[PDB]
């Protein structure tokens, strides 16, 4: 077996370690970011729940790293915390240094180098996490990417990770309207989230949501993590509640 | 000794820099390059302390070129000017200084306006469309702004600059051996002869 | 078991290590040298090896100083690290104290250096024996350095391949060469007889002989060609 | 406070022969207006045709001399008993001195010795690095004295020939071991009488291809 | 010290003194003030004697290492710029440098760079460096012609040493001439200033203060 | 077992098996031959061709280490890259310190001193290079104090001087042939045609110059790497000589 | 004296009654040379306003410095940084360097949202708690302003009353200082509304 250090290679010319990190995603919650010209939505699903769980005054799989860029989480949560904090630190370096907000491509690119660095160097784990990046820069507008646990990035207009990626992806690309709208993103996301999730009635206390818009309150970007009762409004439109 | 001039016109930024370099009581050459292009549409004229201008100019030029090349699209004059200023601000708090004053005159393609910044040797980024440093700014803060018409063109600014130079030789005991005038526009950067 | 055939940080049930034991093997596959000494001289005679007859033969004598010198039998890589170290110490004694380093005193520094690598789990342990000569205030001395670090002062000793016949020459003639003093010629001849017997299914040749001599009257000099075809 | 530097005087003189070389020096060491020693020279034997005197401060010299000697030893070790020739030795020394252009020394070193061309050479050093190839160099305190005289009689310079009235110069003349010996005897004596840091004895090592020879001439105790 | 150099069509003439001065005494009257960096590049020794000597031979280690690594002849520009980096690090340590790197290669024409210990790399065509660099400029600038013959170019640098030597207090000795062609420096012999001064006095009708 | 895993474990021979395996890396490598004469040393090499697209005349296998020093090589180029960059610095540093040529023997010591690193640290040697070197070099030059000397720098032990030595795949058959054909009566030109005569025999390809490269150390000439035209000419003289006898 | 004295420039903040004003001059000079007639010395991280006096470099550099720390504070805790808590921070951050201390005299002002009480605080080179409910003035004309502000202050004032008091204060004190003036700008934080009123004054 190859398991001892990450300084080795399996006969596929990859490492078994990378495969193990891959699988870590597909036992966590489901995550979907759909981009439109009029705003990008980020959505995540909770992988624990109780009625004595506080989840109505908090989120856990949704962090803003600067006031123009936000991330969703799928993977273990223990892995997540360390790398979020570093992305956010890198953003404020950018702000300090250049007097402006970071591009989406770099911020992701850095983070991807760092994951690969723990594969590359030492007997230290790969970090089995997939993050959905939804950002703005005034060079390529809205930008949706995701970052691999192997540590590479690929651009997008919609993507799903998490649990049942394949099932989710076919469903997203079917219903993708070509101009798209932020209101349709929001609508599509709930529908797609439902079928993967093992509950038949998706609910707002079981939902995390942020929508990013510059298409209303123009000339500036305002990113809003939704409050629980608003999430309830959008659920009522999709006819789930 | 060692002057740098700047004017922002409404379609170009025009930087001028002396051709003269004096170490000791000796003028070493009457042709000396004392302005470098950071990228093909953003130009740094620079003047300042003995041989720090050379080390600092090449250090700054290389970094901007790396970031322009890295991003795969040249950075704004706004990104460029904080970075240069921040190197200087670290240095006076470090155990080795660089005290080099500079002007960034770029053509910003990002919002389509010419941009002249004034960056101090101290390391202070402030935007001014008539900035100037050392002993030049003692004469040209007033000369540019007296004749200054609120809209400007490349034609108008060049005759007014030539005039500025003509005052400096007269009231300083200095020799700048003329000045080279390189014009920063939306078509890149070019050299054009002047007094 | 022989779970200890890998660990040099973990005692073997006998109280040894196997690594130290294998290091004695390395000496056996190594090239023969015979030492011997007297009060006013000490001599090293060593066999040069070759892999063919277009080889111009391996130096088995390294000049450590102009009054001290060593020979080898075993791993040449390990021999290099310790030769470096050894010259550094003799020059140190001539720099600070204007002093010759005693044969015996040098040997105690080399001892700590063997056992450091035994204590550690890092880098190779040693696997070469060095026969050391010098001439200090206390006359000529002959030490046998072992890769363990044990340093043994004798009147004659031998290490390398098929070295048990050199000990038999030396035992018989032990006293002959205590009585000879002031004759470098005699002491040189005695090593040559010695290493003929040591060897088996070989013969000596002119350019297989490298004899290195220091004493009280003889400077540190290496004899080759016509300076060793007088004692073959 | 402290200053770590000082003087101890002495005066030296190297001259390259055509088949010989000399290096010379007074036995006086000094501290202020006392005399430390009346019978310690600073020309020292280093071997392989290298006589070296680092004349200036005694402390700066006594360190460099040993370190140079040790470097000669590591030549033999690395390079398997090859001679480190005198010319090559000169680049070495310059590099040690440069080692201590970060803690500066105050000695005029001269080495002198025999080349592979059967002809001597004098290489003379700056206390911070560099060197040049010379025919005559005096180092030390009374350096100023000994040079107008050395030029006149060992390169035959600022001299002319009669009957042309300075329109022919006096050319080089083949220098001999006896000729420089006499020169060396009166040069160090002239020094005794008109300087006060040179005195008591003279120790001259002579470098030939047949070994190192000592010749001792006493000086006045004034 | 007076060292000077100037480019011409047929190559670069580098004329130097030989006088070394320490105090009001003369340290040496023989010292070559050209360091031969490699057989294509000449540097000069003015400023600190020690500094110029070590760093230019060290400069020679970089030049040699470059040819071995890439198997392309170094640029004139590559060498100067590297000595610019090297002297800046050791800035603030009492370092000195007053060297002109000259060479003429098939990819760059004749080129001369001034290097100063303050990190300065200055482009020119005519440079003079030393204490008496000033005297070297006056005569040389005014008789400077790009279109000029080798025999005459030589004469010009010589005469720049002779007038500079005469009126300065730290210069003379002898006049060492080197001409860098595409195939490197060629020695052109050693001309004592003393005798030389007198033949040139007559030829030109100059130096009207002495009659012998 | 616990003998081929570890650089700090000896086996019943009193050796490392790290050191052993690296010999077999050289035998993997292409054939290279060096033959010393008193006229200059001649360094020949083999290259291979398996594609018509492979440019083998645009990358090196004989390299200049100084201005009278050349080396031939065999084994991995990875292990060779470290070795030659190192060896370039040793000669260069020598000219700095003394202002003299490097001697042939001392260049050999430095290369075998790098070779020694197989692990991570040791007392009296810091080790930063964590494997055996799977490259050897034939090291040839000229010092004046001996003559022309030809050495084999061993990555696995100390250095052995030779008068002619072959390395690589075809090393075995070449070595026998050199005993019966190296002699002290053989001129510069003969030295060239000898190398090509052995070279072809263990080549599994025809004798041609796109798989060959000679060089010489002549002090008078400096170290000269040859042209293609000169080698092509000599393949023809070799065959005409042997056609007639 | 210090470098803070060479470059100069004034930032004055004041309290009325459920309001603050923090105002500044537009002069940046580097010594004798006047540099900008328009460099604003007021910056903000949420509702907390940071003025900066002193040397020109540290005005730009510290601004970047305190921006960095308030942005990590804002995101993690999901609330605005408070003037009560920012006073703690300014004093420790400047104290981090003591052997290379930043040469400035900041003024912090804001209104706390967890009680609505108005907060102003004063600092020096390496900063100390200096608590006021009256006014904190800073700069090369600080000795003029300390008296000018006391003299015109009447305790307990309207948001509209406080404008008048800080304007007359700045107007004469800046003018009758060498290294200060050259325009002014007044920020009246009414509670959470900020109106910006540019002072027409002469060019100094």
């Amino acid at each position: 077996r190859y398991d001892s250090r990450t300084t080795i290679f399996s006969p596929e010319g990859r490492l078994y370690q990378v495969e193990y990190a891959l699988e870590s995603i597909s036992h966590a919650g489901t995550a979907i970011g759909i981009m439109a010209s009029d705003g990008i939505v980020l959505a995540a699903e909770r992988k624990v729940t109780s009625t004595l769980l506080e989840q109505d005054t908090s989120t856990e799989k949704l962090y803003k790293l600067n006031d123009k860029i936000a991330v969703a989480v799928a993977g273990l949560t223990a892995d997540a915390e360390i790398l979020i904090n570093t992305a956010r630190i890198h953003a404020q370096n950018y702000l300090k240094t250049y007097n402006e907000d970071i591009p989406v491509e770099i911020l992701v690119r850095r983070l991807s180098d760092i994951k690969q660095g723990y594969t590359q160097h030492g007997g230290l784990r790969p970090f089995g996490v997939s993050f959905i990046y939804a950002g703005y820069d005034d060079r390529y507008g809205y930008q949706l990417y995701t970052s691999n646990p192997s540590g590479n990035y690929t651009g997008w207009k919609a993507i799903s990770v998490g649990a049942n990626t394949s099932a989710a992806q076919t469903l997203l690309q079917m219903d993708y309207k070509d101009d798209m709208k932020v209101d349709d993103a929001i609508e599509l996301a709930l529908k797609t989230l439902s079928k993967t999730t093992d509950s038949s009635a998706l609910t707002y206390d079981r939902l995390e949501f942020a929508t990013i818009r510059k298409g209303a309150n123009d000339g500036e970007v305002y990113q809003k993590i939704f409050k629980p009762q608003e999430i309830k409004d959008i659920l009522v439109k999709t006819g789930i509640t | 000794m060692d002057i740098i001039l700047g004017i922002r016109v409404q379609d170009s930024v025009i930087l001028a820099s002396s051709k003269a370099v004096t170490r000791g009581i000796s003028v070493l050459k009457d042709s000396d390059d004392k302005t470098r292009q950071l990228s093909p549409h953003t130009l740094m004229s620079f003047a300042g302390e003995a041989g720090d201008t050379v080390q600092f100019a090449e250090y700054i030029q290389a970094n901007i070129q790396l970031y322009s090349i890295r991003e795969d699209y040249e950075l704004s004059p706004q990104a460029v000017s904080s970075f240069v200023r921040q190197e200087l601000a670290k240095s006076i708090r470090s155990r080795r200084p660089y005290q080099v004053n500079v002007l960034i005159g770029g053509y910003d393609k990002k919002k389509n306006k010419p941009e002249l910044y004034q960056i101090d040797y101290l390391g202070t980024k402030v935007e001014l469309p008539y900035g100037a440093h050392g002993y030049s700014g003692f004469y040209t803060f007033s000369l540019l702004d007296h004749h200054y018409r609120p809209d400007m063109t490349t034609e108008e600014g060049l005759d007014l600059l030539k005039l500025c130079v003509q005052e400096l030789e007269k009231r300083m005991p200095m020799d700048f051996k003329g000045v080279i005038v390189k014009i920063v526009d939306k078509d890149g950067i070019r050299q054009v002869d002047d007094f | 078991r022989n779970n200890y055939d890998g660990d040099t940080v973990t005692f073997s049930p006998t109280g040894r290590l196997f690594q130290v034991e294998y290091a004695l093997e390395a000496i056996k596959q190594g090239s023969v040298t015979v030492g011997l000494r007297s009060n006013t001289h000490a001599v090293l005679v060593a066999l040069k090896r070759n892999a063919d007859e277009l080889s111009s033969y391996q130096k088995k004598i390294i000049k450590c100083d102009e009054h001290m010198g060593l020979s080898l039998a075993g791993l040449a890589p390990d021999a290099r690290v310790l030769s470096n170290y050894l010259r550094q110490q003799c020059n140190y004694s001539s720099l600070v104290f204007n002093r010759k380093l005693a044969v015996e005193r040098a040997g105690h520094l080399l001892c700590d250096k063997a056992q450091k690598n035994t204590q550690s789990y890092g880098g190779r342990p040693y696997g070469v024996g060095l026969l050391i000569i010098g001439y200090d205030k206390s006359g000529a001395h002959l030490l046998e350095f072992q890769p363990s670090g044990n340093v043994t002062e004798l009147y004659g000793t031998a290490i390398g391949a098929r070295s048990q016949g050199a000990k038999t020459y030396l035992e018989r003639t032990l006293d002959t060469f205590i009585k000879i003093d002031g004759n470098p010629d005699e002491l040189i001849k005695a090593g040559v007889e010695a290493i003929s017997q040591s060897l088996r299914d070989e013969s000596l040749t002119v350019d297989n002989l490298s004899i290195a001599i220091v004493g009280k009257d003889t400077p540190f000099t290496i004899y080759d060609g016509e300076a060793v075809a007088k004692y073959i | 406070q402290f200053n770590p530097y000082g003087d101890n005087g002495g005066t030296i003189l190297g001259i390259a022969g055509e088949d010989f070389a000399v290096l010379a020096g007074d036995t006086r060491n000094i501290t202020d207006y006392s005399i430390n020693s009346r019978y310690e020279p600073k020309v020292f034997d280093c071997g392989d045709n290298i006589v070296m005197s680092a004349n200036g401060f005694a402390a700066d010299g006594d360190a460099l001399v040993k370190r140079f000697k040790n470097s000669v030893k590591w030549y033999h070790f690395d390079h398997n008993d090859k001679k480190l020739s005198i010319n090559s030795a000169a680049r070495n020394i310059q590099h040690l001195l440069y080692g201590k252009r970060f803690f500066p020394y105050y000695v005029h070193t001269i080495i002198a010795g025999l080349d592979e061309d059967g002809k001597g050479a004098v290489y003379s050093f700056d206390p911070v690095g560099s060197y040049e190839r010379e025919q005559c160099r005096a180092g030390g305190a009374a350096a100023s004295l000994i040079m107008p005289f050395l030029d006149n009689q060992v390169n035959f310079k600022n001299q002319y020939e009669p009957g042309t009235n300075g329109k022919v110069k006096k050319p080089l003349k083949y220098l001999s071991v006896e000729e420089v010996i006499k020169l060396v005897r009166d040069s160090f004596t002239s020094a005794t009488e008109r300087h006060i840091q040179v005195g008591d004895g003279l120790e001259i090592l002579i470098v030939t291809k047949d070994g190192v020879r000592k010749e001792f001439y006493e000086l006045k105790r004034d | 010290t007076t060292t000077l150099a100037f480019r011409f069509q047929g190559g670069i003439i580098v004329a130097v003194d030989s006088r070394a001065t320490a105090g009001n005494w003369v340290a040496s009257q023989t010292v070559k003030k050209v360091i031969e960096i490699n057989p294509f590049l000449l540097g000069t020794m003015a400023g600190g004697a020690a500094d110029c000597q070590f760093w230019e031979t060290w400069l020679g280690s970089q030049c040699r290492l470059h040819e071995l690594r890439e198997k392309e002849r170094i640029s004139v520009a590559a060498a100067s710029k590297i000595l610019s980096n090297l002297v800046y690090q050791y800035k603030g340590a009492g370092l000195s440098m007053g060297t002109m790197i000259c060479g003429y290669t098939r990819k760059e024409g004749p080129t001369i760079y001034y290097v100063d210990s303050d990190g300065t790399r200055l482009k020119g065509d005519i440079f003079c460096v030393g204490s008496g660099q000033t005297f070297a400029y006056g005569v040389l600038d005014s008789n400077y012609k790009w279109d000029l013959s080798v025999e005459d170019a030589l004469y010009l640098g010589k005469r720049s040493i002779l007038a500079a030597a005469h009126r300065d207090a730290y210069s003379g000795g002898s006049v060492n001439l080197y001409h860098v062609t595409e195939d490197g420096w060629i020695y052109h012999g050693n001309h004592d200033v003393g005798e030389l001064f007198w033949k040139v006095k007559e030829e030109e009708g100059s130096f009207n203060n002495v009659i012998g | 077992s616990e003998y081929d895993r570890g650089v700090s474990t000896f086996s019943p021979e009193g050796r490392l098996f790290q050191v052993e395996y690296s010999l077999e890396a050289i035998k993997l490598g292409s054939t290279a031959i060096g033959i010393a004469t008193k006229e200059g040393v001649v360094l020949g090499v083999e290259k291979r061709a398996t594609s018509p697209l492979l440019e083998s005349d645009s990358i090196e296998k004989i390299v200049e280490i100084d201005r009278h020093i050349g080396c031939a090589m065999s084994g991995l180029t990875a292990d060779a890259r470290s070795m030659i960059e190192h060896a370039r610095t040793a000669a260069v540093t020598h000219n700095l310190y003394y202002d003299e040529d490097i001697n042939v023997e001392s260049l050999t010591q430095s290369v075998c001193d790098l070779a020694l690193r197989f692990g991570e640290g040791a007392s009296g040697e810091e080790r930063l290079m964590s494997r055996p070197f799977g490259v050897a070099l034939l090291i040839a030059g000229h010092d004046a104090d001996d003559g022309y000397q030809l050495f084999h720098a061993e990555p696995s032990g100390t250095f052995y001087r030779y008068n002619a030595k072959a390395i690589g795949s075809g090393s075995e058959g070449a070595q026998a042939e050199l005993l019966n054909e190296w002699h002290s009566s053989l001129t510069l030109k003969e030295a060239e045609l000898l190398v090509l005569k052995i070279l072809k025999q263990v080549m599994e390809e025809k004798l041609d110059e796109n798989n060959a490269q000679l060089s010489c150390i002549t002090k008078q000439d400096g170290f000269k790497i040859y042209d293609n035209e000169k080698t092509a000419e000599l393949i023809k003289e070799l065959k005409e000589k042997e056609a007639a006898e | 004296s210090d470098p803070s004295s060479i470059n100069g420039g004034i930032v004055v903040a004041m309290t009325g009654k459920d309001c603050v004003a923090i105002a500044c001059d537009l002069r940046l000079g580097s010594q004798s040379l006047g540099v900008s007639n328009k460099f604003e010395k007021i910056f903000h991280y949420g509702h907390v306003f940071l003025g900066i006096t002193g040397l020109a470099t540290d005005v730009t550099t510290l601004n970047e410095m305190f921006r960095y720390k308030t942005n990590l504070y804002k995101l993690k805790e999901e609330r605005a940084i408070e003037p009560e808590t920012f006073t703690q921070l300014v004093s420790s951050s400047l104290y981090e360097r003591r052997f290379g201390p930043y040469f400035v005299g900041p003024v912090v002002a804001g209104i706390n949202s967890k009680s609505g009480k108005p907060f102003i605080a004063g600092f020096d080179l390496i900063g100390c708690i200096d608590e006021a409910k009256d006014f904190i003035v800073s700069g090369t004309a600080s000795d003029q302003l300390f008296g000018m502000c006391e003299s015109l202050y009447e305790p307990n004032l309207e948001p509209e009353d406080l404008f008048e008091t800080i304007s007359q204060a700045l107007l004469n004190a800046a003018d009758r200082d060498a290294l200060s003036g050259w325009g002014a700008v007044v920020y009246i934080i009414k509670k959470d509304e900020v109106v910006k009123r540019y002072l027409k004054m002469r060019q100094d």
